[PDB]
């Protein structure tokens, strides 16, 4: 279910629109 | 928007947050200013847990409001 963010790849949860450690916006 | 998280030494910090953070995000905001990570954060609102997979528009945590932090559970 987690979504990896594309910049830092740290793994963030579904009800989330950014990322916890970057900020940056979802895809 | 800006919401309080009391310790319990009786400390009380402020953090500025949006309503689609997830209450991990908060978790790590609580990192950067206290130092404690993630893991031993408990997070006590309305006399329950918070879900770290949940958003603070999902318990109905609005400005000002007060949550209360313990560690390692
Ligand atoms: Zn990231």
């Amino acid at each position: 279910i987690k979504w990896a963010c594309e910049y830092c790849t740290y793994e963030n949860w579904p009800s989330a629109i950014k990322c916890t450690m970057c900020r940056a916006q979802r895809p | 928007m800006q919401i309080f998280v009391k310790t319990l030494t009786g400390k009380t910090i402020t953090l500025e947050v949006e309503p689609s953070d997830t209450i991990e995000n908060v978790k790590a905001k609580i990192q950067d200013k206290e130092g404690i990570p993630p893991d031993q954060q408990r997070l006590i609102f309305a006399g329950k847990q918070l879900e770290d997979g949940r958003t603070l528009s999902d318990y109905n945590i609005q400005k000002e409001s007060t949550l209360h932090l313990v560690l390692r559970l």
